[PDB]
């Protein structure tokens, strides 16, 4: 491919006399324009990604991380160029009840850590997640899906926390994605119970496996803070369970009025692409910062470029 | 309108295939060395153009082209009898065969041309131009300047790169240089126009003024003091005298009339400000573009109209003390203006001479100007691509 | 030997001055655009190929350069009532003058025997050993201009295409003296005969002592294995491609010696002598084959090559297909081309000089980039390379080396 490596990289970094920025992926890139053009339109930082960036390492190759890790230990201490990781479940800790170590943003010489589990941590504030879904919606019955979803955003997080990582014990990163289904999703007064579905086109031992993770994590969760929970939950993980979530909430509240209709508008909204969605997410998130205390975002970060 | 949207070649050069899909706003071609990218470009250049007689010196046997709309052009060269022939086919079923001598004997001499341009225009294949900026542009430049640019410049590259190469038409910087003093002259026409129309219907509004019954002054001092300090203005350029002589009168001397003519001079000198604004869009926004790249000097006008580069100690210096690279930015960001000649831009390897954060904004200030055009660029720099991964294309041509 | 090692300009333009610092090895040269580095390289090669009648072309005021021995060179541009004057000191206190008018009437004739100015540059930089090392011109845009050459040259013939050159870029450009593939063939083709001619030498003389020892000194299982494994390895060797009979001669001693102390001492100075043709063979053709070695590593699918037949008596020197046809070195791409030459500029075999590359990147894949620099200075010829590059993929692994250029613009 016609991309630089890591030598020819720090090359650059030496050569370049912009202020940049290295992130992990495109999409990472993209919100984080929106961000920066939000406090300073005519802001001049050139944002580099390490999906972007050869590898001669095979294990390094497809480690994002790594790359970003290697980079800043070879180039550590200068002045021009910033770093920005995914946290995951690093400092986290799992004694029974979920616990941030740090509570704040990671610093080390440029490299600035997430605060939640990844950049997609900071679209989980409700009313963004409101905001962009009644404006990103079929338009057919919003009102009273949003109202709706605005009662289950609440204890729904644990659910999703619960998921991620009843996903992670098992290390079956990917399956949640493709084994739990809408349909599946139940709204009842205020919760939701995903029902093991009897047929499943993946083996019945990894859903199995799933659900006994699941339920022996869910009770830990519940007994967690809510505004830690939120922070935990897979970015990739949390934007579609929430996805889910509203299609079933939204043909739930609907069926009654036309099944047929209700049912339409949840599958499209199912079938909207997961792009449309970050993208509804993020400038949701761009208005909403400075509005509501609640809001977080990388102060530090924004600071130092 | 019309993009490229797919290129086919079967044996081309008698020595490989190649099939390649286009996006319609912009395409990064890149590939290894010898991959194909240059005469990829140079079929591109020669279909757009409508120039099919280039095709008698490439030898091929298929060569199809698909429009947004539908069209497609085959291009076939079949060999009957030893000699060869070329068939171009369309997708309306009309078609024209010429034999290959006569277009050598044609290019020697530089009636079959003729022709060409006949079945050209009847089938309305010139809709859209292409705008063709070769790798070695520097010295092509160079040697141009020690429509008949094009003319010249097309004979001596076909000269030494061969027959096929199509026709160089890029802005020159003279051109460029050419095409805004044409710009500033006719911005100044409208201007004169402009004041023309607003002094006589200024005068019907006062008129109508004069049978209907503060902050006005201050609004009007800014205004008068945005337009004295006004480039675009050096002649007539006193506003602040009478606009003092106006306050000292209106504190010697409540007149509803007084106020309605201080709401007619204040719309007169924002809808002259609005007008002086609208007529200078496309050359202000082309200098603001090419500014944003240079460091130690900024392109502007001064007023005759002189078109050249200040330095920061006040001095001027022509187009041609400019630099390599600096020359080719300004030719690049040129084709993609508004003012330029609306085309497909194809550019082969615009990383010559250009530094990296120069690279990094080349297509991000192309593509900022809204064109609304085609870009096509074939580079072996990452720092082009960066930004734009979802539009690069990798070519692998399948030899034979 | 002598390299470059201070450019201090003065008002280049009247507009702005540079100070850069060298190093003797190599030199990666990189800044913004427009800071002046094509013009730096322009006055490093006036310099020290002592053209000095180029700087009746250039608007300055006081243009120093200093040596690795210690030898400096002031070249001072003054106006005296407005006639202006070119005026060269070196450090010894030797020092011309002359007329900017002169030059440029010299020069405007030359465009249509040596003038008195030309004949006195000459003679001033020949009695003060001015031109002890020459130096390598690399042109941005000589893929043009190879082009332009080949539809109508050498390191030392190269007067048309420096002409034509100054005229479409101004007079202060420097001559061209970049080599062209053929002057590379063509030297490649005088050294492998020099081989020839060394290896013939070597064989008599070897011959010659071979006899005497065996003589004097004549009044195993392993060693015959040893001596068999020697001859394997010579007639497998493209070198041998005028004799290749090894293999019969061995064959013949071995079967002599099977059917039947004296013998071991023959036994041992045939190894020896095997091993001592053998080195001067890897000896003779070292430089050709580690510029071989250089080059193919680059090339895909093919390689560059050279070929004896005892039919024929002419050394054939090109590429060679893995499919077993020969071509010329011109087919070449542009950017392969661009590898040969700039390869050969590094190399042992070239002339002993300073190499100014401007913008090795021209119609360079990112791969061929990485490795470029690496692959010029692997072959040890211990030169001192200046290359004035955009691009980090050339200047990759070569941090400590590389040079900032920063003018100062000066306000009047
Ligand atoms: N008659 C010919 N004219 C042009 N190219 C030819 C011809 N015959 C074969 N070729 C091959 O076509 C390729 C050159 O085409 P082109 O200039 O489009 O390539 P490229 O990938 O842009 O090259 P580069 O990276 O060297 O600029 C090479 O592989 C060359 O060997
Ligand atoms: N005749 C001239 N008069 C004034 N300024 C000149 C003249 N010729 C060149 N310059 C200036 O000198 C610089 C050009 O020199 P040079 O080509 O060495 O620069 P560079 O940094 O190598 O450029 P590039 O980006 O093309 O590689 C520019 O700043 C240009 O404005």
């Amino acid at each position: 491919s016609c991309a630089y490596t890591i030598d020819s990289y720090i090359t650059l970094l030496t050569m370049s006399s912009k202020k940049r920025l290295l992130v992990e992926g495109r999409h990472d890139r993209s919100h984080l324009y929106q961000l920066i053009y939000k406090f300073n339109p005519a802001s001049k930082v050139k944002i580099d990604t390490a999906q972007d960036i050869k590898a001669s390492d095979k294990a390094m190759s497809k480690n994002n991380r790594l790359k970003i890790e290697t980079i800043h230990s070879k180039v550590k201490g200068k002045d021009n160029i910033s770093f920005l990781c995914d946290r995951a479940f690093r400092e986290f800790a799992f004694n029974d009840q979920i616990e941030d170590l740090l509570n704040s943003h990671y610093c080390d010489d440029s490299l600035y850590w997430t605060l939640g589990h990844s950049l997609e941590n900071y679209f989980f504030n409700p009313s963004i997640i409101i905001d962009a879904f009644q404006f990103l919606s079929p338009s057919e019955y919003k009102y009273k899906a949003i109202e709706l979803f605005s009662e289950l955003i609440s204890s729904s997080f644990a659910v999703l926390a619960a998921v991620s990582l009843a996903a992670k014990d098992i290390d079956k990163a990917g399956l949640p994605a493709a084994l739990i289904d809408w349909k599946d999703i139940v709204i009842n007064d205020g919760t939701i119970k995903l029902i093991r579905r009897d047929s499943y086109d993946i083996d019945s031992a990894c859903v199995d496996s799933f659900f006994n993770a699941f339920d022996a994590v869910l009770p830990r969760v519940i007994a967690s803070d809510v505004g830690i929970c939120s922070r935990v939950v897979r970015g990739h993980t949390g934007i579609l369970l929430l996805q889910k979530l509203f299609s079933a909430c939204l043909y739930y509240v609907g069926r009654e009025d036309d099944a047929l209709q209700a049912d339409s508008s949840a599958n499209y909204f199912c079938n909207l692409s997961e792009l449309s969605l970050t993208t509804a997410l993020a400038e949701s998130w761009v208005r909403k910062i400075g509005v509501l205390e609640d809001v977080y975002f990388p102060d530090s970060l924004l600071k130092n470029i | 309108i019309r993009t490229i949207s797919k290129i086919e070649l079967s044996k081309i050069h008698n020595r490989y295939n190649l099939t390649v899909d286009f996006f319609n706003d912009l395409n990064v071609i890149h590939g290894k060395n010898g991959a194909g990218k240059s005469t990829l470009i140079h079929v591109i250049a020669n279909i757009v153009n409508g120039d099919f007689i280039r095709f008698a010196f490439l030898i091929f046997e298929e060569i199809k082209a698909t429009y947004s709309d539908g069209l497609k052009i085959v291009i076939r060269r079949d060999k009957i009898d030893e000699q060869s022939f070329i068939s171009v086919t369309l997708s309306n079923g009309k078609y024209i065969k010429f034999a290959v001598g006569e277009a050598m004997a044609t290019v020697r001499e530089i009636m079959l041309a003729m022709d060409i341009d006949k079945f050209v225009k009847e089938n309305e294949l010139q809709k859209v131009r292409a705008s063709y900026f070769p790798a070695f542009r520097t010295m092509l430049e160079a040697w141009s300047s020690s429509s008949f640019y094009n003319r010249k410049a097309s004979a001596f590259a076909r000269e030494l790169f061969g027959q096929f190469l199509p026709s160089i038409n890029y802005p020159s910087p003279m051109e460029i240089e050419d095409r805004l003093r044409e710009e500033i002259r006719r911005a100044q026409l409208g201007i004169a126009a402009y004041e023309s129309r607003t002094f006589s219907e200024s005068f019907v509004k006062v008129f109508s003024a004069l049978f209907d019954n503060g902050e006005l002054l201050k609004e009007i001092e800014g205004l008068a003091i945005a337009q004295d300090s006004s480039i675009k203005n050096g002649y007539y350029a006193e506003y602040s005298k009478v606009y003092e002589e106006i306050r000292s009168l209106i504190n010697r001397n409540v007149e509803n009339s007084v106020s309605g003519a201080l709401v007619v001079y204040r719309d007169a000198l924002r809808d002259r400000q609005d007008y002086q604004e609208k007529a200078f869009s496309e050359i202000d926004n082309y200098m603001s573009s090419v500014n944003s790249f240079l460091e130690d000097k900024e392109m502007a006008y001064d007023f005759y109209p002189k078109v050249g580069l200040k330095f920061p100690d006040g001095s001027w210096s022509p187009i041609r003390v400019l630099s390599s690279g600096e020359r080719q930015l300004l030719t690049m960001l040129y084709a993609a203006s508004k003012m330029g000649d609306d085309a497909i831009v194809l550019i082969d390897q615009p990383e010559i001479s250009l530094h990296i954060d120069w690279q990094e904004d080349l297509l991000k200030r192309m593509l900022s100007q809204l064109s609304g055009r085609q870009i096509i660029v074939c580079t072996h720099s990452p720092s082009i691509a960066t930004g734009y991964e979802d539009f690069m294309i990798n070519i692998s041509p399948e030899f034979i």
